[PDB]
């Protein structure tokens, strides 16, 4: 059924699974019209579909043209995301298809279940984890490819860079979620932490800087501090 | 007017006939029910005084044969049987009437309740839902499961209602998933009405039969079927106007007849609130919405 802290290690077993996060599919700026009414302007979004064991990220870029002339866009966005995950599964060889898809928001359950009727053996599950995948658009190279898109496009990334050469997928997922939680709580400071040192760079083929193991321990500590600091600023503690 | 004689009443029992009921004491001189209206299906049903477990009963149509009830002490229940010897049957009934050992089907002349509950219910369709082809009448009880229940276990003893499942390939066309899942008109009109039921009368007949088995036997799978067939209509944007008007009448009489004290178990809060207040047909069921709001405002 639902995925939580009691079965957390299941994420890193050898059954192929994907997280699907739809929080950046339908994105808008709200603004005043000349008449002083309010209107929205859509901007490009993305589906965040992630294999937590391998780091493989299937980023479907959602171009604003997909909303043209459509009504009830927030409801349409769940079904567009569900249609996109289903053509993603169908495009994969059978031995690469997931056995489970975990949606980060419960409102995605029925749209995805309906798209995946043809795959009765793929389990569609919610989670009780509060995962920070909305902050994917705070990763500069992901944000860049989304905003530059002039048409629908799928771009593949490894969100763990080369970390799995040195650490396990449990530890890599933990590092990722801490990085994304920090970027979500205070983007400016998180990005300051990550790039403060000009001598550590981001390889062309990577998303994050090339930290040594010791530097990652330092970075990870600074990210926890940032989260605790913001928690204190928030609640006055 | 037709008659269902009883050989005897050896165990104390509450006997139902359609929406009426009466108590018979152990070994009381009871020999049946007379003045049963011709032209309608009927149901005669039983709840034993010493074990209210298992309500059970028999759907029948007196135009299709001469039926009587006889207690079986081995299987421990009142059984319906057909008497093929017509002159034997007439002679038995006339004797029991002369000695006034029969209750009269107690219909008030103003009262169309039973017609209104069974308008589209036909014995031939009952016998396809309840498969036991050697008898002209059909046995139903509290515990019988439906074909759909058995999919999610004896098939001979099942209620073969039409399977309705909103998250099924039958309900959802390849390329129209959002339109079909949010607007069930395709499923209602093409798949069910044109495809399976052939017309709205057969659809309403199954809906009415499901309600009646839920109410008279507390049959849980029948209650699921009744609600699913309502929800399917209410969740369709495109429904013929005559169907909506008839559905409002059907449901009105069903809600009117429901025992007030059983509303908690026979009515699904989610389905009724969705149907009356959120669905495409939220404004199309005026009679049903008015009786629901005045009789069961707690549910809403
Ligand atoms: C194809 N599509 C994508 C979002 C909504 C739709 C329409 C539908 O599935 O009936």
């Amino acid at each position: 059924g639902a995925m939580n802290s009691s079965n957390y290690a299941e994420l890193f077993n050898n059954d192929i699974k994907l997280f699907v996060d739809d929080t950046n599919v339908y994105r808008v700026t709200v603004h005043k019209t000349f008449e002083g009414n309010v209107a929205t302007k859509a901007i490009n979004g993305c589906i965040f579909t992630l294999n937590p064991k391998t780091g493989h990220l299937f980023l479907k870029i959602i171009h604003t043209s997909v909303w043209a002339g459509q009504k009830r866009l927030s409801q349409l966005a769940k079904w567009k995301t569900a249609e996109e995950v289903s053509a993603l599964v169908r495009s994969l060889p059978k031995e690469e298809q997931p056995k489970q898809i975990i949606v980060t928001r419960k409102a995605m359950l029925d749209p995805l279940e309906v798209h995946m009727l043809d795959f009765p053996n793929i389990a569609i599950r919610p989670t009780e984890l509060r995962l920070p995948f909305s902050a994917a658009m705070s990763i500069d190279k992901l944000s860049d490819v989304v905003m530059k898109a002039t048409e629908p496009q799928m771009v593949l990334f490894n969100i763990y860079d080369d970390w799995l050469d040195r650490i396990s997928s449990y530890t890599a997922f933990s590092r990722l979620t801490l990085l994304l939680r920090a970027l979500k709580t205070n983007e400016e400071s998180a990005k300051m932490i990550l790039l403060s040192d000009p001598t550590i760079t981001i390889k062309s083929y990577h998303l994050w800087p090339s930290f040594t193991d010791e530097q990652w321990i330092t970075i990870e500590s600074q990210m926890r501090d940032l989260i605790l600091t913001e928690y204190g600023r928030k609640y006055n503690v | 007017m037709n008659t269902v004689p009883f050989t005897s009443a050896p165990i104390e029992v509450t006997i139902g006939i359609d929406q009426y009921s009466f108590n018979v004491k152990e070994n009381q001189p009871f020999h049946g029910i007379k003045d049963i209206p011709i032209g309608h299906v009927h149901v005669i049903h039983f709840q034993h005084a010493d074990n209210s477990s298992m309500r059970y009963g028999y759907w029948f149509d007196c135009r299709m044969g001469n039926f009587y009830i006889q207690y079986d002490p081995k299987d421990g229940l009142y059984k319906m049987m057909e008497e093929r010897d017509g002159a034997k049957f007439e002679n038995i009934v006339h004797n029991f009437k002369e000695r006034q050992m029969m209750v009269s089907y107690p219909k008030i002349d103003e009262d169309d309740t039973w017609y209104n509950l069974t308008e589209f219910v036909q014995m031939d369709k009952i016998r396809k839902i309840v498969r036991k082809d050697e008898n002209q009448f059909s046995y139903v009880d509290s515990s019988m499961t439906t074909v759909q229940e058995n999919e999610l276990s004896d098939p001979a003893h099942s209620l073969n209602y039409t399977v309705i499942n909103f998250k099924s390939r039958e309900a959802i066309r390849p390329g129209h998933e959002m339109e079909d899942f949010l607007d069930k008109s395709y499923y209602l009109n093409t798949v069910m009405l044109q495809g399976i039921f052939k017309n709205s009368s057969n659809y309403f007949g199954e809906l009415q039969f499901a309600f009646l088995n839920a109410m008279f036997f507390g049959n849980y799978g029948s209650s699921l079927q009744w609600h699913a067939m309502i929800e399917l209509i209410c969740s369709s944007a495109t429904v013929p106007k005559h169907m909506l008007d008839k559905l409002d009448e059907i449901l009105y009489y069903q809600i009117k007849t429901l025992p007030e004290q059983y509303s908690d178990i026979l009515l699904n809060e989610r389905v009724w609130n969705i149907c009356l207040y959120s669905s495409f047909q939220k404004n199309s069921l005026h009679n049903t919405e008015k009786i629901m709001e005045n009789k069961y405002p707690e549910l809403l």
